[PDB]
């Protein structure tokens, strides 16, 4: 039970009729799900890396010059020129010298003047920058069964299996040991701007200090320094780093501007700091949503003879998690492989089993033990594992569970995104839609209850179609809608 | 030292060691004045060292050779403490949300607020009917 | 009786019910209490100090220029520097220089100069701006038994006492040599806009001229000269005191702009010379108001034979002070302590003691004296000092003094200020209004009488508000609210 | 006089006493031309004396060495009756009725034409006592420089 | 060189290579301290040469002479490249379609005002040609 | 035909009654006259220009300093003096030197020093201004005889004749040649605002950069550089151009400011740049309105036998002329002196001379040719030179011809300015605002007709005018007014 000490975690109880369930993946959070009779699972969506991202621009710094030359001509001789005007990577000037009698030339005007340099970057100099590509981006989803002898702490957790999923991959399979297959038949999306952030990385090679950002694109490319796209070898605009003097007769030293990586750096101040890991690049946002199907799996420890031995103390109190639910650590003295008879009892009354179970059938074995959790009815309550009894109360209010899950249903509604409606077809929008909308009501559809069985409810669901066709007053109408909700819901039947 | 090159031109290269010292240029003389000077490597200077006929003194040149023709100096800049620096400038780097603007804008327009809720309150006769019209002018008020 | 010789001399006569009083000392004034049976008493405001104000701004002048360096290099070498252009303490300045042929320089090009130079103050020359503080003025409240042996001169009195009030001050308590304990309650209320004005000292040490200055703050913020914050040691804008010359060809003459103590006298004469004494610092406004406690006095010579021998002689003319009184000055004969037997006549009345009397009990002791004063009604006056007699006369009329002393008593009340009213009760509310408004009223509450007494005086007040509430036209209605204030007048008897 | 500096760079110190005469620094000689020194003290001055070949002349310097090199002279400025002064110029301090009043209540009339003819019309058309308008336009016009 | 005025007074005069040197002037001796002489040319300046004791040091003067009198010194500022610049500030030198354009805007900018007066004519008035002619001139006094 | 590559040439008809016309001329424009037995002449201002303009302000650039002389004396001697401290020519200043023991003063106080400097300004460097005068300059008009031998290209005629116009001159004849004589009564006026330009001369001397400028009064009088009137010979105002610095013991240097043209043609760029020819002194706008006698003129060729030899190829081909007529070159082959016959068709229709001819009665002679041109109905047209004939379609409708003369017509009248109206008498007021009115009118008098001719006309106008005198509706009496303008155009006669 990983999700126990998450901050975001929810719950799905799926569907009595078909086992075919949904879900939303964020990251930091857990969907714990449940069935009527099969163990309960738990899901991740821990990283989303790219591996080998493509390249774009490259930009350099601290350019080192080299082969400068400089020529000029008196007046009236024609401009001067070098062979180094259009060879590849090159940076030159042009300007008029003060030449008069003192210089070799004839005559007291205006001369010309011309220098160029090479300019080539140093190595383990340079900034590259690459840009991520979402058809290959790769999601990353964990899955943990409820074995429960685990106390639930921040190590990490042995029998734990795994997923990857990419735009393409459609299909997925996973055997959860002796529990049973449970497939993924999912959909991904990107997060929110990728176009919009390149990641820049300096190569420096060092260990104590950072060496990646992520920033917008639209800075990225206005930044003034020069640049390249990978496999060429003439560094485009070198005139950045390079400042010429003033032309003296036959002399113009080519200054060079020297290294600039602390005022990238400075300007580069509180950027988040990026996350690499051998050849992947993570990101930090993202949506999953897969649909989990839980037909072939099978519950454990229904065999065993089941003991009445009574011998059993409490590893732990019932302290209150920070999401609705019980925590119970158990530990046995029976020195067998049992299962572990547990009563939740309200009002002091002879009836038992009036809380909700996860971690189904918890039982003990040759090694291990039980985090057994209980969702009891808020109030006054008595928690009953064999021969033990303790006394805790559960505040909020049943209202309050109903509120909440349906607030989480429209939350995760809204989550889902675009993907949500098809117009391909009118019997696909209207199934689809009514599908999204019984998610959302599910949690409502099993509020209180008490009688006869199911099949009641669809009766209670046809006499309430029947009341809104009462031919009454229009300000209590809203029975007929109701009605037709609830009778859409009974072929799913999750309250009782 | 000096070389010859292909073209018939001369050229002369010169460690940190020459400040200010005359060397002999094939048939006459040169003189190298340069005060950057010091050992030979890749990032190398270079230009022409014109020559000024005899019975005149330099002007702006720091070499100058007489009784001679073309000329180049080449050396290099590295064995020193480095250069005219000057840094690169290069710039630093829902629902709730219109509810709040709206509101924000009923608090600074108080006047105009009270002037549209009177007449609607005052003109609809259907109570759901004057609740729905505010709903609308509200949302439409501060976006236009 | 010093402030005899003051032009504000104001006078309070108590009340007979309870002995509590209230005054105003402004600086210069003096307010002379008195009672039915307890010795007259004085109050003075002579100082208004500061002890050790604290230090604003420290204003340099005449700057002492150390160790000036130059350094420059020709064309094409890069700009020069010194190790003075990132000390703590140095201005410098950055130029171009001519150099050509003359010079090392084999380039007719711009060179490059600096020159830098430490910058620290003379001692002696630095004008330092103090700023007072409200929460700790010192005020002084000088009290004067009004024993009367005194000529009434220039001169200091000996026995007199003295007190401090600072606004954490609570209570204080006198004890008066032979007379008896005084309890002086006191309010303090600092002088309009303290935080306005800046004191500035140029600690020139000289005995014939101005060594202090009070200034406004904006003007002070504004002068251009060198400033710095004490617990600073490097000055800022130093720059204001030195003058570069043209970048000569390898050297920067560096100027001292020389001293300016001349340029600030200049520009701040007429501006009132603040007064120092050791280290306090005086100012020359402000209001303090106190409560005196008459309670534990005694008065002196009670006991006295009260020789009728009958043995006298004028050591000064009666002769019309300044402030509404007769001064008297008499020398003995009797050779013993003894009282003055002194009687007031009026029209040359059989009848006596028609002249209210200051300096208690005029009395003759082993050595001292008769300062004898009093407040004649207006009119035809005949005063005794035993078998001697003089004839005086009186300028003004009781009328005048009756609109003299309402106009001081509401001028008394226009300058306690915003603390004449308190809200914090109703009952308090009424207090301070309803004494504050009989305070005013007592002066003419004792003009004229005539008749049986004190009593029938309370009963003239019931009657007139009886008359008040005749139901005529409401114009004439302040009958009532005149009887009202007379009934409260009652609680305190000042006039049978 | 001559000292040697632990960096090679020789220094030169002269007092008033030596303007226009030949000092020997190292192997070489060297001129000192500046006019404004005197005695010694802390208000100190240094600069180099740029070295010249022989057969040129100076040109803007006030002193110069011959075969000679990194030679610099320091002198103070103490010793002469004082130097370029120009004073600060610093703003004077500035020494600091029922009339100027009325004069303020004129002004404020003159120029609030639109706020005062409203309420003078206003209780003009209220009030029908001329009495009572008299007084209160008085009191209103006596407090309109407040506000 | 040396030159003798005929009111007694003797001229010295120096080309730009007498900087620091001692010349003979008649019985005494002179010498020279600027360094920003040059060649001889109209372009001549000239002044009275101090004359000091022996004993006494040359203070605050760039010329002096011993045992001499009535010596002026006279030189040229030409011959070198060129001085105190300081440029002068002299400032950068700067129908009825008009009137329809000033109109024109007027009327799509402050479509406000020009509906109400256009509508409050309209609606006051009922001749079309008098309409017309009002607010054709209302249109044309709209400038204020 | 001169003007038949310009973009501003007009048609004026004139009136067949009467002989004078009246014309307006405009820098780059043209007009041509026409008559029904008179040849086509031509009208031009090519030039406005003045000779020998006076000269207002001397400016002048970089002074050439010379035989500066500085002097001083020590403290209590007398201020010294030089001689040029009272000639003229001199800038001079006095200060105070700081003297001491080391110069030969005997104390140590101030003493004076003063220098002087002869001023003037090197030669070719001075920037001179002049101011034109309204009544010197001079209009220059031209007029070319349409002889029609002309190929219309951009080189002179051969016959082109030039008369001299300036509001002195009253009246003038040229003789045509051959053709006849012309009388040019005209008078003339200035561009707007003469007074407010004046011109500003560098005397720079050079061929392939820009030598004067044309700037607003105040801004050339107020410029801060030295400057004096013609004729004298020292400069005003010279210490603008000279420095002096802070005074050493015995020397002031005189610093010279150098040479200002640089900034000057900074300052001065964006401004139009005159044009300039010799020693004349050209403007950019003005109007020439005359009256045009063409009474005492002939036609020519009106001898020659018209040979119908039958014998003509085309030289050029029809081409649409810019301003709504056809062109045409014509080659003989005759090789004789002849007239050119010339007919124009329309729909095929029988009838032939349905288009105004320009270059009348066209002939061939010696040497030359014929460009005889012709202006068409609007349609379809065929036109007819001896036995040749070519097809040709003009553009526009006949409401577009009446519509743009009648608006050339009143561009016309507002160009004639203010000078159209005269105040002298009522009677010259009416008529002249009624010719203006009719002159207006010209062409669209003769917009459509077919009938009998003149006298036909005056019965229309007539019966129009008794139609008006029916006293019908107010709104409706247009027909009176319709009637008067018709009768009174009668008297001019431009259309039968
Ligand atoms: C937190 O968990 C990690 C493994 O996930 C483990 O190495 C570490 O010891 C844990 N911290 C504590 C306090 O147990
Ligand atoms: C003030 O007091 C002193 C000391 O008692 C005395 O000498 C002097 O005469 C008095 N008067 C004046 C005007 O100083
Ligand atoms: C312009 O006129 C000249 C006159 O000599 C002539 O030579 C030239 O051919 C003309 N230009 C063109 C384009 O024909």
């Amino acid at each position: 039970s990983r999700c126990t000490h998450l901050e975001n975690r929810d719950f799905v109880t799926g569907t009595q009729g078909t086992t075919r369930v949904t879900l939303v993946l964020e990251l930091g959070g857990c969907v714990t799900i449940t069935a009527e009779g099969k163990p309960s699972m738990d899901v991740w969506l821990d990283a989303i890396y790219q591996e080998n991202p493509a390249k774009t621009r490259e930009y350099c710094l601290h350019a080192k010059l080299s082969d400068t030359k400089v020529a000029a001509r008196c007046p009236t001789m024609g401009p001067a020129t070098l062979a180094e005007e259009h060879q590849g990577g090159t940076v030159c000037k042009r300007d008029q010298s003060d030449r008069g009698w003192g210089n070799h030339c004839g005559l007291f005007g205006k001369g010309s003047i011309v220098a160029c340099v090479k300019a080539a970057c140093e190595a383990k100099k340079k900034a590259t920058g690459h840009v991520y590509d979402a058809n290959k981006i790769v999601y990353t989803v964990k899955v943990e069964p409820h074995t429960g002898d685990y106390v639930a702490a921040n190590e990490t957790h042995s029998g734990r299996k795994t997923a990857s999923f990419t735009v393409s991959s459609e299909k997925t399979i996973l055997t959860m040991g002796e529990y049973g297959d449970v497939s993924l038949l999912c959909r991904v999306a990107s997060g929110v701007d990728l176009a919009q952030t390149v990641i820049l990385e300096l190569d420096k090679t060092v260990e104590h200090l950072p060496t990646a950002w992520q920033v917008h694109r639209d800075w990225f490319n206005d930044l003034a320094l020069p640049w390249k796209h990978e496999g060429a070898q003439n560094w485009n605009n070198a005139e950045r780093l390079v400042e010429f003097g003033a032309p003296h007769a036959v002399k113009m030293d080519v200054y060079n501007l020297g290294d600039q990586t602390g005022v990238l750096l400075k300007a580069l101040a509180g950027v988040p700091v990026a996350h690499i890991e051998g050849t992947k690049y993570h990101l930090k946002s993202g949506h999953v949503t897969c649909e989990v199907g839980l037909e072939k799996l099978k519950m454990k420890g229904l065999t065993y003879t089941m003991c009445d031995k009574t011998k059993f103390t409490w590893k732990r109190a019932p302290t209150d998690s920070g999401h609705d639910t019980v925590v119970m650590e158990v530990t046995f003295s029976g020195t067998k492989p049992c299962r572990i008879p547990v009563r939740a009892v309200a009002h002091g009354s002879p009836d038992v089993n009036v809380a909700m179970l996860i971690t189904p059938n918890p039982t003990i074995e040759n090694n291990g033990g039980g985090f057994i959790e209980m969702q009891l009815p808020p109030g006054d309550n008595i928690i009953y594992v064999g021969e033990l009894s303790h006394q805790w109360f559960q505040k909020g209010s049943s209202i309050g569970r109903v509120f909440q899950k349906t607030k989480k249903g429209i939350e995760r509604l809204t989550v889902i995104g675009e993907h949500a409606w098809d117009f391909g077809s009118a019997g696909g929008f209207l199934s689809s839609i009514g599908k999204a909308v019984h998610t959302v009501l599910g949690g409502a559809f099993n509020s209180i209850f008490g009688g006869v069985g199911f099949l009641p409810k669809l009766l209670l669901g046809v006499a309430l179609a029947w009341l809104g066709l009462n031919m009454r007053n229009p300000t209590m109408s809203m029975s007929f809608l109701l009605a037709g909700g609830l009778v859409l819901a009974m072929t799913l039947g999750v309250g009782a | 030292t000096v070389r010859k090159e292909r073209d018939g031109s001369t050229v002369i290269r010169a460690e940190g060691k020459d400040a200010a010292t005359q060397v002999r240029v094939e048939n006459g003389t040169c003189v190298i004045l340069a005060t950057d000077m010091g050992s030979w490597c890749d990032d190398s200077l270079s230009y022409e060292c014109v020559t000024i006929d005899q019975g005149e003194e330099p002007v702006d040149v720091d070499c100058f050779c007489r009784n001679v023709d073309g000329v180049y100096l080449e050396y290099g800049r590295c064995g020193k403490q480095e250069r005219t620096r000057r840094s690169v400038l290069i710039p630093s780097h829902s629902l709730r949300t219109h509810l709040t603007r709206v509101e924000g804008w009923v608090w600074k327009n108080k006047l105009l607020a009270l002037a549209m809720v009177t007449v609607v309150w005052l003109t609809l006769e259907s109570v759901v009917t004057r609740v729905a019209v505010l709903v609308v002018l509200l949302c439409l008020a501060p976006v236009y």
